[PDB]
């Protein structure tokens, strides 16, 4: 409702608790280039350098 | 600092192939007593051996 001489004031209240879930950090990962090509072989290292 | 990845290098090489066991008589024509004529020559068929 909309009126100039009318006003609404709350006579009672309530305490509501909500939840927002915010991420902070992710999982730390490190990938090797040589072992991702192959290990225990010099062919991957000479051709990769 | 993560400066590298390590791996132990091999001491020697190992090569193993499957058994040649349950051989076929491939030496039958080698130990045969008498052959045929040069125009009468026999052909030994060796399959799955």
């Amino acid at each position: 409702a909309y009126s100039n001489n009318s006003i609404a004031i709350p006579t009672n209240f309530t305490i509501s608790v909500t939840t927002e879930i915010l991420p902070v950090s992710m999982t730390k990962t490190s990938v090797d280039c040589t072992m991702y090509i192959c290990g225990d072989s010099t062919e991957c290292s000479n051709l990769l350098l | 600092y993560q400066t590298s990845n390590f791996r132990v290098q091999p001491t020697e090489s190992i090569v193993r192939f499957p058994n040649i066991t349950n051989l076929c008589p491939f030496g039958e024509v080698f130990n045969a007593t008498r052959f045929a004529s040069v125009y009468a020559w026999n052909r030994k068929r060796i399959s799955n051996c």
